[PDB]
RNA sequence: AAUUCCUUGUCGGGUAAGUUCCGACCUGCACGAAUGGCGUAAUGAUGGCCAGGCUGUCUCCACCCGAGACUCAGUGAAAU
RNA sequence: GCUCGCCGGAAGACCAAGGGUUCCUGUCCAACGUUAAUCGGGGCAGGGUGAGUCGACCCCUAAGGCGAGGCCGAAAGGCGUAGUCGAUGGGAAACAGGUUAAUAUUCCUGUACUUGGUGUUACUGCGAAGGGGGGACGGAGAAGGCUAUGUUGGCCGGGCGACGGUUGUCCCGGUUUAAGCGUGUAGGCUGGUUUUCCAGGCAAAUCCGGAAAAUCAAGGCUGAGGCGUGAUGACGAGGCACUACGGUGCUGAAGCAACAAAUGCCCUGCUUCCAGGAAAAGCCUCUAAGCAUCAGGUAACAUCAAAUCGUACCCCAAACCGACACAGGUGGUCAGGUAGAGAAUACCAAGGCGCUUGAGAGAACUCGGGUGAAGGAACUAGGCAAAAUGGUGCCGUAACUUCGGGAGAAGGCACGCUGAUAUGUAGGUGAGGUCCCUCGCGGAUGGAGCUGAAAUCAGUCGAAGAUACCAGCUGGCUGCAACUGUUUAUUAAAAACACAGCACUGUGCAAACACGAAAGUGGACGUAUACGGUGUGACGCCUGCCCGGUGCCGGAAGGUUAAU
RNA sequence: AGGACCGAACCGACUAAUGUUGAAAAAUUAGCGGAUGACUUGUGGCUGGGGGUGAAAGGCCAAUCAAACCGGGAGAUAGCU
RNA sequence: GAGGGCGCUUACCACUUUGUGAUUCAUGACUGGGGUGAAGUCGUAACAAGGUAACCGUAGGGGAACCUGCGGUUGGAUCA
């Protein structure tokens, strides 16, 4: 929408949260849930693996084809809901033989849409087709980044990738992060924008309602002792050294990709 | 007030109990310290 | 002043007297604008002060009641 | 025994893990037990808790653990797929009248139900460690249909009384009851049939999934109570004969209706919210294999076993834990009457207990209580401690404010009981007659029966009605942290810590990063509106100077400079 | 509708009180603070000694703690009581 | 005796006490801006192309007259 709140305790009058009226609120397709337990930041024999991390509430997790399995079949967008695995929420798509799965979800909200992989396919976005048949400009909704591999890139809500240039057997992409680089043409592109595009306008309102999104507090390390966090220093409200990270390394501006397989097909990258 | 000891056999036979400690590398030398000291029982389970 | 040594500074408000408090003066041993600088709705089993209320806190305690104490028959420790 | 005092949402009764004969009876004197023991929970000899259904196991799974083949590590050992363990959760199936010194859904009796087997009959395609369905899940709230229970009638049985009155300005006890099966109602939810085509469900499929034309809707699915039915029974005030007595044990009357509410049922209903809230097997279907010498299925009748271990008792405790029989710990089940909103609190049931060292005395002093003259914080570093206030309905209510708040600001008024309006109003319920009947355990309409405020008015008592229990320190100035929340368990609960938010920054997914040299796993199966690291901490108004130091990012030539 | 009003259970541990060879190796009482919430909690599993786990106090880890407990090097070493 | 007063009493009641909130004149440590004299100190802001054309509006900045940026004007001189 979005939408302001009202005041029931001190004080909530001005939170924002986002409300989508088009959206199914029914229950999701139960051939496609898993368990998904929750791991509480800590490792197979951990002790923990990642901070702050912690709590439920209680969830399923919905299986999605960004994999994209099958070519050039016929569907149909059946429903459009919302899913708190992510954020972008999801579509669930009919093929024309019945069978069902969940789909990334495009821009629209208008369900019944017909939708099919394709060159002699409809020139429409959602209408997926490989990057070789497409012109230098295009939105290209979620992609792959090998042929065959499924959907990385651009899902959270109302993110996007731009194509800027093509040649030969290769594509190059614009991503808003300030990053560009080259896939194969044979990678397939969805066209156009994701769903939902306003979760950044919320606002959350209070601190307890952050402990049911799997979230727990962790003392400063500029509060603690040395002992504990590298941070901690005697007397405190006076660090007198630079700040660091919990294994006292530099925690401001210092760059940490050593990635050296991914790195020859980029050409500009995020300051 | 509370005591530290809470009894329950399912966790006391799953702690200290002989089945896991006569399959762990230290626990089957408890055993073998136990059968030299000449011990009645090498269990504390029951 | 949650910051100023000599120093219990000064004046207005104030108290029977205030090294109290509030406000003013700058008359702050190196307060000073992202650890910000300063106000500030809401919150306080909150420090420094005032008034209003109420009192065995006090002037100063007087009596009344139980259960110990005291005394008796039995059980019967420790530091040293 | 009798009388007394106490608990009675427990100080009663049942229970899982806990322990395991401490149960029931006789007996003991030696040891033990806060005194003394005639007593035992301590000793000795006897008596006893029977199951397809209730518990656990047989079968399933979460978090997790272990693990052939495959991998890591001197090695022990560790991961991890097939596989297999795993309860705090899922697994077809039960009720309660008798019989005793302990127990019984188990024995006795009556009846129902589950899985497999063996027969008997009719018809017959059944079926997997495979597909589809189911299992299947959160938080809150208000209606509709009900119910154990209580309260009061009718019904059954009885009293009319000692002290003042009680044959009528009423009182005592009874009025109980089933799993299952039926009707399927209430409540809830909801479109089928026919012909027919099809790129899906690892193979296959008449199941499920996708779609068209035709036609019609008043049918379907799900399920409390009521009533039926288990029951022409059991139980039950009573009835009857007898050991001259421990009970005996056959037989039996009334056994109906309203009203208020669940902590219970319809309800793994409905509406609503956003945190969208286990899986698998048994179970239901589809098909492969297998087979018709059948096996299996549907319906009906007969019929066999159903092991394994459990079952006593203590149980919020001298049978569990506290060195000890110690004012302690302590998951679950249950909810009578008066008052009350209530599981507060005050008095009492059913039921239980009398705190297992006591007896005198009536010293201060001391713990804990009651009342208090004339003043008042004059006390104390601190109005500390104590005290006042206090209920619950209505009126009234400032500065400051971000106009949400502040606010329970401040302040004021009223309070019993009786009677009447109305011999009981208003609220709720509801029968007869009548009306309407997608037809009836129904609806509309109106008030026989029931339950029944509160207010006002007028009396009435005392100085006194919040008549007991119940139950706020308020306002003014100022510091500080925005707030609710957290913490040195055991001298600090704070101004420190945490937080929506704000800023700085890392990160292109085989992300950054962690622990491990790795094996893996978590991040995350998320994807820059996402995730990691750090600081700062509502909001409003604003925010000067510095690159000498210390770290980062970019520039990339050159310098110091390694192995070579 | 509520990290809302009030208030038992329950939980917290701010003030008062009793206790100190305790009834209790901090427990028991009253007031106070919270009381569908960042609340409170039963059973299992996972993490451990230079190692865990922390809305942090260098707090706590089976009565023991800024290195618990047990077994060894080891009758360690001590210009010292 | 009665009738009526005086007395008593129900009603209203001046006078009169408190709480809590407004209102109003004057006054208050101190302080911002206004007025003032005087060949002050510092700069020279408008009048002329007024010394960098000026003015309307407006945010920021300096010790200040004002200066800078942007929109608006040309009531303004110079080839014009």
């Amino acid at each position: 929408a979005v939408v302001k709140c009202k005041p029931t305790s001190p004080g909530r009058r001005h939170v924002v949260k986002v409300v989508n009226p088009e959206l199914h609120k029914g229950k999701p397709f139960a051939p496609l849930l898993e368990k998904n337990s929750k791991s509480g930041g800590r490792n197979n024999n951990g002790r923990i693996t990642t901070r702050h991390i912690g709590g439920g509430h209680k969830q399923a997790y919905r299986i999605v084809d960004f994999k994209r399995n099958k070519d050039g079949i016929p569907a149909v967008v059946e429903r459009l809901e919302y899913d708190p695995n992510r954020s972008a929420n999801i579509a669930l798509v009919l093929y024309k033989d019945g069978e069902r799965r969940y789909i990334l979800a495009p821009k629209g909200l208008k369900a019944g849409d017909q939708i099919q992989s394709g060159v002699d396919a409809a020139i429409k976005p959602g209408n997926t087709l490989p990057m070789r048949n497409i012109p230098v400009g295009s939105t290209v909704h979620n992609v792959e980044m090998k042929p065959g591999k499924g959907g990385q890139l651009a899902r959270s809500a109302g993110t996007y990738v731009q194509i800027v240039a093509r040649d030969g057997a290769y594509v190059t992409l614009r991503l808003r992060s300030g990053e560009m680089r080259k896939v194969e043409a044979d990678c397939r592109a969805t066209l156009g924008e994701v769903g939902n595009a306003e979760h950044m306008l919320r606002v959350l309102g209070k601190a307890g309602a952050a402990r049911w999104r799997g979230v727990r507090p962790t003392v400063r390390g500029t509060a603690m002792n040395p002992v504990d966090h590298p941070h901690g220093g005697g007397e405190g409200r006076n660090f007198g050294k630079h700040p660091v990270t919990p294994w006292g390394v530099q925690t401001k501006g210092k760059k940490t990709r050593s990635n050296k397989r991914t790195d020859k097909f980029i050409v500009r990258r995020r300051s | 007030m509370k005591r530290t000891f809470q009894p329950s056999v399912l966790k006391r036979n799953r702690s200290h109990g002989f089945r896991a400690r006569m399959a762990t590398k230290n626990g089957r030398q408890v055993l073998a310290r136990r059968r030299a000291k000449g011990r009645a029982r090498l269990t504390v389970s029951k």
